[PDB]
RNA sequence: AUCGAGAGG
């Protein structure tokens, strides 16, 4: 009856930006990020290559509430550093990795018989 | 609900990626939380997961017949030669994160049955209704867009706590307010009032 | 269907109460909560 | 000794060496007069009941006797500086601390305390749920309606 | 092979996949499990229109067994997605339109299965909505039961879909992890009575890592990149499709993160 | 009857205002902010009257006295400007 | 900005209760009667062999957020095996002239007493404990 | 029993007494009985208690098995509630139960009378005596609708 | 009351194996755990759909109108 | 069930008739029927007030001659150390009525938790009669795919609750979450 | 009694209600189509009217709507069904019937309305699913549960009305309760479990999760709190995890039995400044209690401050939880083999003492003594010797019950379970009792038709031997019922009883309130009390503190 | 509406 549609949390919707990015406030070259229509499988991902990175201090992502679906990324890295090239850097890096175990696996896949 | 008077509302429901997940795979249907149990001191509950368990995987039906000799400690044998941990404690990992939880968790099938109380079914609410004629109060039930019964307890309730501009609004205003006119040296309302 | 068919009351020493000779004729567990607790009976 | 009382004062004393930094070698800056004559000073500050007049001055003094006999207790010249290197502005801000919550403690009034104290029985009575002697609610029952007949009199002599 | 994370495959077969995934953070695993399971979209039945129905079995439970009914979604990516199209309804491009007639001609009850559906839309030549068939004796799966005199005619639309927005749409069934199955790191506090070696089971994969020894520390420094998984393909897409799959749409979504950021 | 005031000298009611005195206060001010009646406090970024309200009392600005009745029916008046709020 | 407290304790026994990962530690400061020290340490992250003699140090430093440990970038304060970072609650006299210290590392608990040191170890939020094999 | 009594020194000490419990009650006559301390004599019924002593004195006992009844169950009340009620019953005359001819024989507004119980009864004899009721209680403002002279209500509001 | 199509945790196809499954234990007189391993449903949640489910169908089917 | 004397007090009821009754039971030769046992007094029928006088046994196998080793998770039974039963049990389940006796290992569980479950069998969704779709009724409730219990007892094959159940086999999880 | 006192009132609402941990405990889950149904009357203000405007242009079945315009003549405009629906232009004035939005006061009630705290203002949450969301420790208040109960909710339509909702009956007033001198609300659930697990010494946080709790903290400042271990690796204690949930400038003591300062078992508390020293949290610790945690920065803080904490608390815990895991399980019934056959012995050596005590009776040798009949004496005698074997064989397996046992973990945290419970199910569920008294002969001499005449003995008196995990005997079984049917009895009658009670004692003194003169009177104005409490003091400042004079000896005064 | 029945906390 009240329930939402399951459409919305596969799928973004009108007036909704992908991502949002607020400075945090009293912190230093801090920021958090509003990712919209998504969940902890696209958050556990940057959460772990923005900690594998040296520069960047910080690394947590959070849901509000587990009724909808959006998380929240908060990001700090050192002075002259923005977070945004932190963030980029992990999602290249991600990318990188899955084409690689792609290749290789097809190859695996392709030497076994069945 | 299920049997042995576990009693139920599924405050949330979560897709099988989010859920935890067994080493084989296997997600629960539903979880509960533990500490139900100890309260209501319900061990069939925990046989039940048990032998269902066992048959599942034996394709024996399982015997919950009363007054019969069933050792608990027969039946983990049967699930230690099926593999599974004796107690039927499993090694479960978190869904959102895939770490191993550090505490291992017990699931195993169990008879449950819905019931005729529904949440939709049931919820009710009212604006500004219709009202029985009698009282020029609200009508009784969902049925009829009726309004909730103000309660004594209730209204002492809201007595104690001070809030007596909120009691009238909601013991006048709210409902079957009345706007008369009485003649003084009468002291009742049989002073005929005409307002054109 | 079967519990309504088999159902017994108890118009109204102490009614409410199992007792010892309702053992093999009466269910020992089978009552209505409420007002109802003891007085009716599943045989 | 464990009785309900207002204002709390030894969590005061713990606020009071945390929010000023008490180093325990230095001695206290307090005279023994001043402790004294503060104590007194304070207990004179604690109204209760705003009336100047005698009967109503001497409700007020037998209402915070009790209160004033724990902070005596707990203000003792000796104590004051044994237990704790209390400071002069410490002390100061403990009697000031001390006054706001007796104030803060007073009943608001117009608070309906009859409701109030109705369903303050009311509540553990639902709870109460089941040698010689009467108990639970038939015997609330018992008290609660002038008894001609108790179930279970009693007498205890010593 | 190339430098990274690298696969080594245990077991192969079209429905089942084992393989020994190395040189990886947790996080990413799951993560691609998480898009396995639900994430990757297919082809099933989001309408479907009775117009005869003398069967016990009402419409509706009728049209929730029809989504979840398989079907074949290996070129589901020339398809696109019914929200995406500019169709009023439906166009031939972006959904597949069946027909499922059936009479119980004979006294005998004659069965329904997904052998009997047929398509009515274009093929376009690709291999999409074909009803597939595991069985042995290739009768399809059991929809309903006609007696004779029983009849039931019907029109399906089949739409593209994720399994997040309902469960139908998931192409896989049953996923298996295991990562540090001595329990070198830890991770979990084992439950025994009397001993935890005994009362324990020892993993399968277990036996393919190097056991640990109780005189050596506990490394700290310690962190797991070898993890045994195994696949699982309800026949819809193939194994193999089935997680490259999933790697691609993990990679799109990290693609339109970044298309976002460019954005802004 | 007449003259059943208690002078100003020698008020004998509690000079911290009782909760519901100040409740009241409240919202009688609330529900004429909402009447748009003239606010006597300059406002910052507030558009609810309650919230308006509780700066002004904080501000000590809104004008009103509170009749404080007695069992024989002496009433003591004590402006919002005497009272003390914690 | 110095070590405040340096010295060498053998452990008269070792015994670990109720916890798997920390144990509880008794030792005496060697030659001298004063002093003794008793603590929680994480025996998993770092064995504690019986009648172990193994070297304690007690260190001022070396608001500000904490950042992880630069590869190199920053040298090490020190080589020892184990340190932790802890806060005191209280300093008490068992007797006249003699002095007992109070400590708490992340909860674990640290007891020295000893009148070899009285200005150091002075009271303050900041203490850390350096271990080495 | 095991009673706490003042040591010598001032601290606590614990010496037990004996004590005697009685099925009945006389109070009248066993208080003039020898050999009792009559300081120390209680009993469970308070009735006896306020008729033998004093009216005072059966306000303690009674709030004392209040008490009694509160801690069986091992909760504890505040002692002001409790108070309250004992001397709602104890203020007038003896004692006054809480039942319907409790309030009833009491004076105050009708209305209020009529809410608990008898309600017709009390309001005929109200309408018989050409009783006035004030309209102070605060049921009879809930009837009447208007706001009670309750908490936010007691207080008046006037301008400047 | 009819064979399930999935197992709710498995999400494995079960519906096509039910037809065999009965003619496997009647056939050769087989016991219901190996006419389950032969099915292949080695997880206990796809073997419960088709151990616990019975065919109400059958029973309808039988009233003419 | 009648016990007589045989030299030891032996159950009437023999080994025989019940492979007899058992053949009849497997037809559907001479019908073999309770009031078959009634009528050759093999068993007999007590009110209440008759009970008084009689003297029963819970299991059959008490009546037979005694005489250690025993398995420490069976449950304490009392030697009964009583002679001349009447009477033995059927089986002690009988005591149970229909919605108890559904209910698993009630002897392993406290009765009032019995009770409430024995309270919500009523309100259990279920398929009442396969006549519904043919039956006009004015509130009508069945599942879906209605499965029978994976543990049952046996007093549960002559309710038919396993051919029409009224509740699913779900895999559950004893497990802290969400908080939810 | 029923039209007057107990009138039906408009803008009224009723749902099952469902516990959320994420929502704040001050919030309420108000349903959509329930905020679409309730209205709240707004006069067009000069601040708001922008938005007010939007809000009709939305239109009445999307929230945030509205329902009805009134106009200044008063003439009613329908948004559901106009011409005007579209094109309107509020006039200055003129009244909008607002859809219930967020941080609207509203009244939350559960139906035994038997407390002050069972009605209580929250603020609305609007959320999807139509079940009412509340938080977990507002559930103990108002004693509701998830086991398919049902609120109400009620709206509030005047400005005054709503102040007077918001000023007295808000929850962060109500955390502390008059009576008791304690806080109603409380942490207990599986966060007041596991907030014991995380404290453990034994359990170390690592740098990623750290971080991640860190960021749950609504709060946070945004400093990292030093490792606690730093060189082997870096590691936080769960304490100072927590601590960081704590507010700056709080102190904390607790005393107990083994609160040594070096606090070997880690019992006891100790926090300096929003800083945990030493021990491990309990329900002692945060659940509601006077000098409670709650009860000290409620006093101090203030109210918004330690409802805030509740949520902090709560999100903390829950996340650590659900990375560690937890579960009651059937093992954790079951206990030791050979502690099973101490306490069978245990249960032997009871009924060899009953047997020789009834053998002694039978010589008639015992003497009665004043006032007790010899029956008497021998019931007594043995009833106290089976309880006896009932707490014995529970405390044998207290002893056997290990650390990791889950029954012993919320039971050390004291969310749930008792030393009974434990111990009828693991040992021995005790002997039953009817009526006060052992199981009686309802058949002549005979207590069941099976067993022998005249037999007093242990197991025809309804003494059962077997635990609810060794299997009840078909006897102990209808024993048990007796005892459970008159339990069920017992409550029915009893809420009942007390219901009217309740209901008498309200009545009786509804009137009495402190006057301007501190003077407690009624309407007549007879004096009940002339000081309330004889002190004139609030109820929820009062809190226990010992009086040093009052003990001790005279020496140790004088010293 | 009336009466009654059942049921939920
Ligand atoms: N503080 C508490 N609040 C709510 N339920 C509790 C409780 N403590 C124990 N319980 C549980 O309450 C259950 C009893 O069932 P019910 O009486 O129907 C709910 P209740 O809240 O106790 O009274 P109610 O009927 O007025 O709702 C027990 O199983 C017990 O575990
Ligand atoms: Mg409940
Ligand atoms: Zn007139
Ligand atoms: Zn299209
Ligand atoms: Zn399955």
């Amino acid at each position: 009856m009240n329930a939402p549609d399951r459409f919305e949390l596969f799928l973004l919707g009108e007036g909704e930006s992908k991502l949002k990015i607020d400075p945090d406030t009293k912190a230093p070259n801090a920021v958090v990020i509003t990712f919209e229509k998504e969940d902890h499988t696209l958050g556990n991902l940057i959460r772990a290559e923005l900690l594998n990175d040296r520069k960047v201090l910080f690394a947590a992502y959070k849901v509000e509430h587990p009724f909808f679906a959006r998380f929240k990324l908060r990001i700090q890295t050192t002075e002259g550093y923005d977070p945004k090239d932190a963030l980029k850097n992990a999602c290249n890096s991600i990318i990188n990795k899955l084409g690689a175990l792609k290749t290789n696996f097809e190859t695996e896949w392709n030497l076994q018989t069945l | 609900a299920s049997r042995h008077g576990q009693k139920g509302t599924i405050g949330i429901t979560y897709r099988r990626e989010d859920m935890p997940f067994t080493a084989e795979g296997i997600v629960p249907d539903l979880i509960i939380n533990p500490h139900a149990i100890p309260s209501r001191m319900t061990v069939a509950h925990l046989i039940e997961c048990l032998l269902s368990k066992v048959a599942a995987l034996s394709g024996n039906e399982g015997d919950a017949s009363p007054f019969t000799d069933i050792t608990v400690e027969g039946i983990s044998k049967l699930l230690r030669e099926h593999g599974y941990q004796s107690r039927g404690f499993e090694v479960m990992y978190n869904g959102h994160t895939g770490k191993k939880l550090m505490a291992q968790i017990f699931f195993g099938p169990t008879y449950y049955q819905r019931l005729r109380h529904m949440v939709d079914d049931k919820i009710h609410a009212r604006a500004r209704g219709p009202m029985q004629v009698l009282t020029r109060q609200p009508v009784e039930g969902r049925s009829r867009d009726g309004g909730l019964r103000f309660g004594e307890m209730e209204r002492d309730c809201m007595i104690a706590h001070g809030a007596a501009s909120f009691l009238k609004e909601r013991l006048m205003e709210a409902s079957d307010a009345f706007r008369v006119h009485i003649c003084g040296i009468c002291g009742l309302m049989t002073v005929i009032a005409k307002l054109n | 269907t079967l519990s309504h068919l088999r159902r017994t009351n108890t118009p109204i020493a102490k009614p409410r109460q199992l007792h010892n000779t309702h053992w093999g004729l009466v269910c020992p567990a089978e009552t209505p909560e409420g007002q109802a607790c003891g007085l009716v009976k599943n045989l | 000794a464990n009785w309900p009382l207002p204002v709390n004062i030894r969590r005061i004393i713990q606020n009071a060496q945390q929010t000023f930094h008490i180093d325990h070698t230095k001695p206290s800056d307090l005279t023994i007069k001043d402790i004294v004559l503060g104590v007194k000073d304070l207990q004179e500050n604690l109204l209760v009941l705003r009336g100047k007049n005698e009967i109503i001055q001497n409700a007020q003094r037998d209402a915070v006797t009790l209160f004033c006999c724990l902070l005596r207790s707990r203000l003792a010249t000796r104590r004051v500086l044994q237990e704790y290197r209390l400071t002069k502005q410490a002390f100061d801000w403990v009697l000031s601390n001390i006054e706001a919550q007796f104030l803060r403690s007073v009943v608001h009034p117009g608070e309906m305390v009859g409701v109030l104290a109705a369903q303050s029985i009311g509540e553990p009575a639902t709870q109460m749920t089941l040698k010689k002697v009467t108990s639970g609610v038939p015997r609330l029952k018992e008290i609660l309606n002038v008894a001609k007949n108790m179930k279970t009199p009693s007498l205890t002599v010593y | 092979s190339e430098e990274g994370p690298q696969v080594k495959i245990r077991e192969a077969s079209k429905d089942n996949v084992d393989f020994i995934l190395s040189n990886v953070d947790l996080a990413m695993a799951n993560s691609l499990r998480r898009v396995m399971i639900a994430e990757i979209p297919t082809l099933a039945i989001d309408s479907v229109e009775v117009e005869t129905n003398t069967t016990v079995l009402a419409d509706e439970f009728i049209a929730h067994r029809l989504g979840l009914i398989p079907l074949q979604s290996m070129d589901i990516e020339q398809l696109e997605y019914s929200r995406d199209c500019f169709c009023e309804d439906h166009c031939d491009k972006c959904s597949v339109v069946l027909t499922l007639q059936a009479f119980g001609e004979s006294e005998s009850t004659t069965n329904v299965y997904s052998k009997d559906l047929v398509i009515v839309s274009n093929l376009m030549g690709r291999n999409i909505g074909h009803p597939i068939i595991q069985d042995k004796e290739g009768n399809g799966v059991l929809i309903c039961k006609l007696r004779k005199g029983q009849e039931l005619k019907l029109t399906c639309v089949a739409k593209k879909g994720i399994a997040k927005e309902h469960a139908k749409w998931g192409p896989a069934a049953a996923i298996e992890f295991e990562y540090d199955p001595w329990n070198k790191l830890k991770h979990t506090d084992y439950w025994y009575e009397q001993d935890s070696a005994k009362e324990w089971p020892q993993s399968k994969n277990c036996e393919y890592e190097d056991p640990p020894n109780e005189g050596d520390p506990f490394d700290y420094k310690a962190q797991a990149d070898t993890f045994y998984m195994n696949v699982e393909s309800v026949g819809s897409i193939p194994v193999d499709q089935v997680v490259v799959r999933g790697i691609d749409t993990l990679q799109k979504k990290v693609a339109s993160i970044l298309l976002a950021l460019t954005q802004m | 009857l007449k003259e059943k005031a208690i002078p100003k000298d020698q008020r004998a009611t509690t000079p911290y205002m009782t909760k519901y005195e100040r409740a009241r206060i409240l919202g009688t001010r609330a529900l004429q902010i909402s009447m748009n009646a003239p606010v006597f406090v300059d406002l910052e970024g507030e558009t609810d009257p309650l919230r308006i309200a509780m700066k002004e009392l904080a501000e000590k600005k809104i004008p009103l006295v509170i009749r404080r009745y007695l069992p024989d029916g002496s009433f003591e008046d004590w402006s919002v400007e005497e009272l003390i709020v914690d | 900005s110095n070590t405040l407290f340096d010295d060498i304790f053998q452990v008269s026994e070792v015994d670990p209760g109720r916890y798997n990962k920390v144990c509880r530690i008794e030792a005496a400061s060697t030659t001298q009667d004063q002093c003794k020290l008793t603590l929680d340490i994480n025996v998993e992250l770092f064995p504690v062999a019986a009648q172990d003699s193994l070297t304690v140090t007690i260190a001022s430093s070396l608001t500000r957020s904490w950042r992880p440990p630069q590869a190199g970038d920053r040298s090490l304060a020190d080589d020892y095996d184990y340190v932790m970072y802890g806060t005191a609650y209280k300093f008490e006299e068992v007797s006249k002239d003699l002095i007992a210290v109070y400590y708490s590392f992340g909860g674990l608990l640290m007891r020295l007493e000893g009148n070899y040191r009285n200005l150091n170890n002075l009271k303050q939020e900041n203490a850390y404990l350096l271990i080495r094999r | 029993y095991d009673r706490k009594v003042p040591s010598p020194t001032g601290e606590y000490v614990k010496e037990p007494e004996w004590v005697l419990e009685t099925d009945g009650v006389n109070l009248s006559e066993v208080m003039t009985v020898p050999g009792i301390d009559p300081t120390r004599i209680y009993t469970n019924s308070f009735i006896d208690i306020m008729e033998v002593l004093g009216i005072e004195a059966g306000r303690a006992a009674l709030y004392k098995e209040v008490y009694n009844v509160i801690a069986s169950d091992g909760s504890y009340v505040n002692y002001r509630h409790m108070a309250l009620l004992v001397d709602v019953m104890t203020t007038q005359g003896g004692l006054t139960s809480v039942t319907r001819h409790g309030f009833n024989r009491s004076n105050t507004g009708a209305l209020m009378r009529c809410s608990f119980e008898e309600t017709v009864e009390i309001l005929f004899e109200a309408g018989a005596s050409a009783e006035l009721d004030d309209c102070r209680g605060v049921s009879e403002n809930v009837i009447l609708g208007q706001m009670a002279p309750i908490g936010t209500g007691a207080f008046d509001v006037m301008i400047d | 009351m009819i064979v399930p199509v999935r197992c709710f945790s498995c999400g494995k196809v079960v519906g096509d194996k039910w037809e065999s499954y009965l003619n496997l234990l009647q056939e050769d007189e087989l016991d219901e755990g190996t006419a389950l391993s032969r099915l292949g449903l080695k997880r206990y949640c796809c073997r419960r759909m088709i151990l616990t489910h019975v065919d109400l169908i059958e029973k309808f089917l039988r009233y003419n109108p | 069930f009648i016990v007589e004397d045989d030299g030891h007090k032996e159950l009437k009821v023999r080994k025989g008739h019940i492979a007899k009754l058992m053949a009849t039971e497997y037809q559907d030769v001479e019908e073999y029927t309770w009031s078959s046992l009634l009528n050759e007094g093999l068993v007999e029928y007590i009110d209440a007030e008759e009970e008084e006088s009689i003297l029963i046994a819970m299991q059959p196998e008490d009546l037979e001659p005694a005489e250690l080793d025993v398995d420490p998770a069976k449950r304490i039974r009392v030697s009964h150390h009583a002679t001349t039963f009447t009477h033995c049990e059927i089986h002690p389940s009988m005591i149970l009525g229909v919605a108890a006796s559904i209910i698993p290992f009630p002897d392993h569980n406290q009765s009032p938790r019995n009770t409430y479950q024995s309270a919500m069998g009523k309100q259990a969704m279920g398929v009442f009669l396969t006549n519904y779709n043919v039956r006009m009724d004015t509130m009508a409730n069945i599942l879906y795919y209605p499965q029978k219990p994976l543990g049952t007892t046996r007093a549960m094959e002559y309710l038919k609750f396993r051919e029409l159940p009224a509740g699913q086999n779900a895999i559950v999880a004893i497990a802290c979450y969400s908080g939810y | 009694r029923g039209n007057l006192m107990g009138k039906r009132v408009d803008f009224s609402a009723r749902t099952v209600i469902s516990g959320d941990p994420n929502l704040e405990l001050d919030q309420v889950g108000v349903p959509k189509s329930i905020a679409k149904t309730l209205t709240y009357p707004e006069v067009v203000t000069p601040y708001n009217i922008d938005r007010l405007t939007q809000l009709v242009r939305n239109g009445p079945n999307e929230h945030p709507g509205a329902k009805y315009v009134i106009r200044d003549s008063g003439d009613r405009i329908d948004l559901r069904y106009s011409k005007r629906a579209g094109d309107i232009q509020l006039q200055y004035g003129w009244k909008v019937e607002r859809h219930i939005m967020d941080n609207d006061p509203v009244l939350f009630n559960r139906q035994p309305s038997l407390h002050k705290m069972s009605m209580m203002a929250h603020r609305v949450k609007v959320i999807p699913y139509s079940t009412f969301r509340l938080n977990l420790s507002v559930t103990s208040p108002y004693n509701a549960d998830f086991d398919g109960d049902e609120m109400n909710l009620h709206v509030p339509q005047s400005e005054e009305t709503r102040a007077e909702l918001s000023q007295l009956c808000a929850v962060p007033l109500q955390i502390v309760s008059p009576q008791s001198n304690k806080p109603c609300m409380g942490i207990v659930q599986d966060t007041l479990c596991g907030i014991r697990k995380l404290t453990l010494r034994d359990t170390f946080i690592e740098l990623d999760q750290v971080l991640n709790m860190l960021y749950w903290v609504p709060d946070w400042d945004g400093v990292i709190p030093t490792p606690a271990i730093i060189k082997p690796k870096p590691l936080w204690s769960g304490k100072q995890i927590l601590s960081v949930a704590i507010p700056n400038g709080i102190h904390l003591q607790r005393f107990d039995e083994g609160t040594t300062l070096l606090s070997p078992k880690d019992n006891g508390m100790l926090i300096i400044d929003g800083q945990i020293i030493f021990g491990v949290v309990e329900k002692k610790t945060v659940g509601s209690s006077n000098g409670g945690l709650i009860h000290v920065v409620t006093r101090e803080k203030g109210p918004q401050v330690c409802a805030k904490l509740f949520g902090n608390i709560q999100k903390v815990v829950n996340f650590w939880l659900l990375h560690n895991g937890f579960s009651t399980g059937i093992g954790d019934t079951i206990a030791d083999g050979p502690t099973m056959r101490e306490i069978t012995e245990t249960i032997a050596e009871a009924k060899k003492k009953v047997l020789d005590v009834t053998k002694e009776a039978q010589a008639n040798l015992l003497t009665a003594k004043h006032g007790m009949t010899l029956r008497e004496s021998f019931e007594d005698n043995v009833v106290r010797f089976l309880n006896e074997a009932r707490d014995k064989a529970g405390r044998l397996a207290e002893v056997n019950l290990k650390d990791l046992n889950n029954v012993k973990q919320m039971v050390m945290a004291g969310s749930k379970g008792s030393f009974i419970n434990i111990a009828q199910m693991s040992a021995c569920v005790g002997q039953q009792s009817v009526e006060g008294k052992r199981i009686a002969f309802g058949f002549v001499d005979r207590t069941l038709p099976h067993f022998s005449k005249d037999d007093y003995s242990p197991e025809s008196k309804g003494f059962v031997e077997n635990s609810y995990l060794r299997g009840l005997t078909p006897q102990e079984f209808f024993f048990h019922a007796m005892g459970g049917r008159e339990g069920l009895i017992d409550t029915a009658v009893k809420t009942a009883e007390t219901g009217y009670i309740q209901r008498r004692l309200v009545k009786a003194l509804e009137d009495i309130m402190v006057h301007y003169d501190n003077t407690t009177r009624n309407s007549l104005g007879n004096v009940i009390q002339f000081i309330y409490g004889e002190d004139g003091m609030d109820a929820a400042h009062i809190e226990k503190q010992s009086l040093d004079t009052i003990g001790g000896s005279d020496a140790a005064f004088e010293k």
